[PDB]
């Protein structure tokens, strides 16, 4: 069937973020997987049938599918171990277990209440969005990424949030962005990110 | 959200200006502490690792092996925050066991000998009260009344042992005499820097006295200061001490056997030792002939913590020279403590003439030269390839 | 009088003194009062119905082992071979004392434990009968000051009035009526609020029920007895009030052991206060020929305790003390000095703890003491520390990872990433071999070949020139 | 450490039982050996230059 | 004598000599002020942060110096974190403000 | 120096009370008024959410972190599988629960007494549902208490307060459960006073 081998299953979404953040991660430790860029309205049938919860993504490996943008990301990171992706004090770990946290539940909604929002809450969302992505600023200046050396999960969670930066329409405004601006281009053309990217996501680059 | 850009900050305090300084509340000397040093004796005398809830703890300043559990149990690289569930280390750097502070929990406040017998006493020009009777209210001498109330009594009268006892017949309620370090604790608890504060911006303009109104200004100074400041009248008597870290007075173990401690594990024992006596009592219940004297000699005991010197001078034991304190060792010795310091990358030598010289160069023997500039010379040897690795140009100097 | 003494011990004695030796005869008087002390307590027990409901269950589990014979009993006044025929003699009276009230409802309860007189219980479980009918008093008393706010604070009424109807008694239902029927504001605001003052004393209500008794009889149960323990504090402080003379006496042949003086003078006390606890006038021996036991005992078991730094145990300052009593009598009779032998042939050592114990006594030398010609100089300046690592020693690691990312880089790509995690090269902990085999999907002893074969690869000459290079 | 850890496995670097702590001569200095002595714990065997 | 780099003492991490190696020189409170006379206000810097007492702000300077790279990065000394343990043993609250 | 803003009540903070009593970690709480504790946590909590966890550095608000913090630094005794196969199980597991069940109770309490019904009925025939299983482990799919059977205990012991309970079926091999894991000196030592009087253990 989908496991009978000892490869995986993945059940991919070719516009929704949570593919695209797996992805990343998927790719990122250099393993041999399965993209199928699928539909809500019609999925692929083993996407429903062995999917009692029915999400996007799905990744099946041999026992069962492990449906979550959270679920799927650690036992990847927990099950291929190299190269390492978190951190190994568990007093920096959970914490970088919280930023996913003030993230999933932060500048989600923010996603969310722009694709479904009033005329105003679009730029209402756009400010309370826009302004405080520079009221970040100058973290990037001490460490290369979010607060740590190392390429870690934490990162992955902003730039496939950073690449639908101007496709909801978005632009930068305000003094500093050389900081940050110059940031993603320390980031956004990686082996993790540039062979991982979907093409119909690139689009909204031009 | 200025808050991950505050942690950003926060634990980024290296960009500063205006060290600020303070009183320093019990619920505050409790908040850079660990835990609770319970014990006096120090290391195990048969295999040397420290004891546990002693002054050389492990579960209170860390570890003593770079990360490494004190048992043997997690010594991996897989295991590196946890905390040994065994003997509760947390296996992390043995560097951060010289910045962790414990902190011993006194059974009975006591005046902190600066703010008590430096020359103005600010507990006593705080209270009005002349200093002479303050220590003969600490060493339990004679009664101090508090809250007198509707009797021939005031807020601060000396009753000496007979004229409380002949006072207390005739009355059980609405008077309170204490005795001791436990009773300047409620003088100043009790006393209002705002009713006593403008009350006396009245007094000192009737006082005619270019005497009177002239120290009655300072006073009234040093009230002022207690309000804008921050800090409450009654921190300057301790209730939890805080102990060093156990590498700024450290048991360093010498060649032959020896060990050479610090003149602080001479003294912090003094008072772990009286102070857990003096729980014990309280417990046994013993005549407040015994318990008067033990406290009366705690504080005696942290009085010659601090400032050892302005007492007795309670002079070492198995020697006869004076103990050195902590308030004895930012104290002069001409040049600060800190820096104002020896320094690498220098030398010494016996100076000639040498008249063949131009005016801006000096010799510089060979000998000499090869030794301050060798981290220059690592830096040719491995840029022109002549060695491979910085090891194989170690011995090439050689 | 006080003429700026600073010192202690010039006011220990100041005040210790004042007080008056005693006469022996006066010593009798005195444990004379605290034996009626005690028996103002434990005789009120036996008034306690509930005295034998410990023990009842330990004579009820003794023989079945709950209850040691070494707890309770020590030997009747005035085992299977003494216990069963004294609390044998408590099996008839034990349920039988109840029969008036299951009128001489008190007499029987009374008879159940006025022969408990001699009945000998032991230190063990003394205090429980003390602790608890204590906390009984938290659980009636401090309740009660519910109901005088209640009347006081919340009602209007004084608290000094009903008390006289209901106090004492603590269970009936008199506010219920009697402070209600005054046809006051707050008499007729009692049944407005007659609920939280009757039912937050129902849990008392069982503690008469707890003990069986009323409330009234459980107030004499307790009460009685507080002035039985009052009667000896005051009894007791007498006498370490009188003897207190005599730990100086004895605690100065001791003054130096690295113990202050002062904190030798007050470890004597903690003695003596033992002695005259357990002090027994019957034997005839006068006090002073006890108490420089119980004295003398603590101070020699303080300073084996809290007279070194490096503390060594209490089992062992016995064996040293006996090195130097013992390397001290060969002194003068062989004349010249002991050998580490001859030691082991005088005393019964093994000729090697004769050399541990010399390895241990010698105390620390201060980290201050200021060395040679008394310059601007100490102890402290000249011992360097070990922790640290030379900055060479830290230069090549860190010009190891060169090595061992560039070599190891120019190897192939599957069979480098596993010999990068067969070690912890650049990542975290190591690991296992089919560790590894879940990694790379195939499972099998391949994984001991990939990395056997490919390390021999970085083995051979000019892959090694510079890794070579670090071994000497 | 492990990157090392992977340097012995390469060459077979046996790793040392007993460290090294011989008395070396003070730098800057020369001069013969004019005398030796030895003191023995009596206890202790003498090796043959003893 | 001479001296590029060896021991450091125990409780406060400067130079000794007790290694085969004696301390650095006595860079003494006299000395200092005839480094603020001349405008010298680098020079005095690194000789009393990462030449003496600095901890992990001197194996960089020695790392820096055997590639070629003059510069240092000069962190705060460890004779003055050692004051404020002390200051804080007594009463006193020693701290620093933030900006 | 380790502090815990528990709610006196809420099945959350009775979830964390029982990691902390059985690690064994040495702990204090400060109680939350009804589940709103004081505006004097905003400053350590932008979110204001309990429970949340203060130990010296640290400020965490999930049942998640909070949760597992405990268990990747207190290490034993383990509340997790061993090998990466399992955890995901677990892990998953318990996203199950706090998915459907939990959210489910809403209604229950939150929700008027029509939707009571409606979260009621078609719930309990749920909790039969693995009720047969418990013939396999002791535990929730575990020989030894873990992690994934920590949703339960404080659900379990909510039932007499919601008003669910177990009628003939259900209770056969499901009742055992209740009376295995609420002897535990962990659930034992972590009940409230106030958590307490939801049934009569
Ligand atoms: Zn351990």
């Amino acid at each position: 069937a989908a496991n009978k081998r000892s490869v995986m299953t993945l059940f991919s979404g070719p516009t929704d973020i949570y593919s695209h953040q797996v992805r990343i991660v998927l790719a990122e430790k250099g393993v041999s997987f399965e993209i199928e860029h699928v539909e809500k309205d019609n999925p692929p049938q083993d996407l429903i049938d062995l999917n009692p919860n029915q999400s996007v993504p799905t990744l099946v490996d041999r026992e069962l599918t492990l449906w979550e943008s959270r679920i799927i990301m650690e036992y990847l990171d927990e099950r291929f171990p190299h190269p390492p992706l978190m951190p190994v004090y568990p007093v920096a770990r959970g914490e970088s277990r919280l930023y996913m946290h003030r993230i999933e539940k932060d500048w989600y909604t923010l996603m969310n209440t722009i694709i479904n929002g009033s005329a105003s809450e679009a730029d209402a969302a756009r400010k309370q969005l826009r302004e405080e992505l520079l009221a970040i600023a100058p973290v990037f200046g001490q460490k290369p990424y979010f607060l740590s050396d190392e390429f870690s999960l934490v990162d992955c969670y902003l730039a496939p949030l950073l690449w639908r930066l101007p496709q909801l329409g978005i632009e930068f405004s305000g003094p500093g962005a050389k900081e940050l601006k110059g940031y993603m281009t320390r980031v956004f053309e990686r082996d993790s990110f540039l062979a991982s990217l979907t093409e119909a996501e690139r689009e909204m680059r031009l | 959200k200025d808050l991950l850009k505050f942690l950003k900050a926060q634990t980024k305090t290296e960009e500063f200006d205006a060290i600020k300084i303070a009183l320093a509340s019990p619920d505050m000397i409790r908040s850079w502490s660990f835990g609770e040093v319970k014990k006096p004796e120090t290391i195990n005398y048969r295999t040397f690792k420290p004891e546990r809830d002693g002054l050389f703890c492990a579960r209170i300043f860390g570890p003593v092996k770079d990360y490494e559990c004190l048992c043997g149990k997690y010594k991996r690289l897989k295991h590196r925050g946890v905390i040994c569930e065994k003997c509760g280390v947390e296996v992390t750097q043995t560097k951060v066991r010289r910045e962790r502070m414990g902190h011993i929990e006194l059974a009975s406040p006591t005046a902190h000998i600066w703010f008590l017998k430096s020359l103005p006493s600010r507990i006593g020009l705080l209270l009005d009260m002349p200093l002479r009777d303050i220590e003969r209210v600490l060493y339990f001498e004679s009664y101090v009344v508090i809250e007198g109330g509707m009797t021939n009594l005031e807020r601060q009268q000396i009753l000496t042992e007979e004229q409380y006892l002949d006072a207390l017949e005739e009355f059980g309620d609405e008077f309170d005499a204490k005795m001791g370090a436990e009773a300047i604790q409620a003088l100043l608890k009790s006393m209002d820097l705002e009713q006593e504060c403008e009350q006396l911006r009245e007094e000192l303009n009737e006082t005619n006295s270019e005497t009177k109104r002239k120290k009655l200004t300072k006073r009234i100074k040093l009230l002022e200061a207690f309000v804008q400041s921050g800090n409450k009248p009654e921190w300057m008597i301790l209730t939890v001490l805080p102990v060093l870290p156990p590498d700024l007075r450290p048991l360093v173990p010498l060649d032959g056997g020896r060990f050479a401690t610090s003149d602080l594990n001479d003294l912090y024992r003094r008072v772990i030792n009286r102070n857990n006596r003096l729980k014990r009592l309280l417990d046994l219940a013993a005549p407040d002939i015994i318990v008067r004297n033990e406290k009366r000699m705690l504080q005696e005991a942290v009085d010659a913590l601090l400032d050892n010197g302005r007492r007795g001078r309670a002079i070492t034991g198995s020697n006869k020279r004076p103990l050195k304190s902590l308030a004895d060792m930012i104290k002069g010795k001409q040049g600060r403590f800190r820096q104002n310091k020896r320094v690498d990358y220098s030398g010494r030598s016996v100076i000639t003439v040498g008249p063949y010289l131009r005016l801006h160069q000096c010799g510089l023997p060979k000998k000499m030269a090869l030794e301050l500039f060798k981290p220059f010379i690592y830096g040719k040897l491995e840029l022109r390839g002549l060695a491979t690795t910085i090891k194989a140009a170690k011995k090439m100097v050689e | 009088e006080i003429g700026r003494t600073t010192d202690p011990v010039r006011m220990y004695m100041r005040e210790m003194g004042t007080v008056e030796l005693l006469t022996r005869e006066g010593e009798i008087d005195i444990a004379k009062r605290i034996e009626d002390g005690i028996n103002q307590v434990q005789c009120s027990v036996a008034e306690y119905p509930e005295a034998i409901t410990y023990l009842l269950e330990q004579y009820d589990r003794v023989e079945a082992e709950e209850a040691r014979l070494s707890d309770l009993i020590t030997g009747f006044v005035d085992d299977p071979e003494l216990a069963r025929e004294k609390f044998a003699e408590l099996r008839a009276q034990y349920v039988v004392t109840r029969d008036t009230i299951k009128a001489t409802a008190q007499e029987e309860i009374l008879k159940l434990s006025e022969v408990f007189k001699q009945f000998r219980l032991v230190p063990k479980q003394f205090d429980y009968l003390v602790n608890s009918m204590r906390v009984m008093m938290d659980r009636v008393r401090t309740q009660e000051r519910l109901i005088m706010k209640l009347c006081v604070e919340q009602c209007k009424m004084p608290k000094k009035n009903f008390i006289t109807l209901f106090t004492g008694n603590e269970t009936s239902d008199t506010w219920f009526n009697a402070a209600i029927a005054m046809n006051k504001p707050w008499s007729e605001k009692l049944h407005d609020v007659s609920e939280e003052v009757h039912r937050a004393l129902q849990k008392l209500q069982q503690i008469e029920e707890e003990t069986g008794l009323t409330i009234e009889q459980v107030k004499d149960i307790n009460r009685r007895m507080s002035i039985g323990e009052a009667k000896a504090r005051r009894a007791k402080k007498e006498m370490v009030e009188a003897n207190l003379r005599l730990v100086i006496s004895i605690a100065k042949k001791y003054t130096n052991r690295g113990l202050q003086f002062l904190d030798l003078i007050q470890e004597g006390n903690i003695g003596l206060m033992k002695a005259v606890d357990k002090f027994e006038y019957r034997r005839g021996y006068k006090f002073s020929t006890y108490a420089t036991w119980w004295i003398r005992q603590a101070i020699t078991r303080s300073i084996a305790d809290q007279a070194r730094t490096i503390r060594i145990p209490v089992h062992m300052i016995e064996t040293i003390n006996k090195l130097n009593r013992i390397s001290r009598q060969m002194l003068q009779e062989m004349g010249r000095e002991p050998t580490p032998e001859e030691l082991a042939e005088r005393m019964l050592m093994p000729e090697d703890k004769i050399r541990k114990v010399l390895k241990i006594a010698k105390e620390p030398i201060s980290m201050e003491t200021p060395i040679g010609d008394d310059e601007d100089s100490h102890l402290g300046d000249f011992i360097e520390d070990t922790t640290l690592e030379l900055p060479l020693d830290s230069a090549t690691t860190e010009s190891l990872r060169a090595a061992t990312h560039d070599v190891l880089a120019g190897l192939t790509a599957r069979e480098a990433k596993v010999l990068r995690m067969r070690f912890g090269i650049d990542m975290n902990t190591d690991y296992t071999l089919e560790e590894v085999g879940k990694q790379f999907d195939v499972t099998r002893e391949r994984i001991r070949q990939i990395e056997a074969k490919a390390l021999r690869k970085l083995r051979h000459p000019s892959r090694s020139e510079v890794l070579r290079s670090f071994l000497d | 450490t492990p990157e090392e850890k992977l340097l012995r496995a390469i060459f077979g670097e046996k790793a040392s039982d007993v460290k090294d702590s011989s008395l070396r001569v003070p730098n800057g200095v020369s001069g013969t050996v004019i005398d030796v002595q030895v003191f023995t714990r009596d206890g202790v065997e003498k090796d043959k230059r003893a | 004598h001479a001296r590029s780099t060896g021991s450091y003492s125990l409780v406060t991490q400067q130079p000794l000599g007790g290694k085969a190696q004696f301390g650095g020189q006595r860079f003494g409170e006299m000395e200092v002020w005839a480094l603020e006379a001349y405008g010298a206000a680098y020079t005095l810097q690194e000789m009393l942060t990462v030449k003496s007492d600095d901890v992990n702000g001197r194996t960089k300077m020695y790392k820096n110096i055997v590639d070629g790279n003059h510069q240092m990065e000069p962190g705060m000394p460890e004779s003055f974190n050692v004051l404020l343990k002390e200051i804080r043993s007594l009463g006193i609250n020693i701290e620093l403000e933030d900006e």
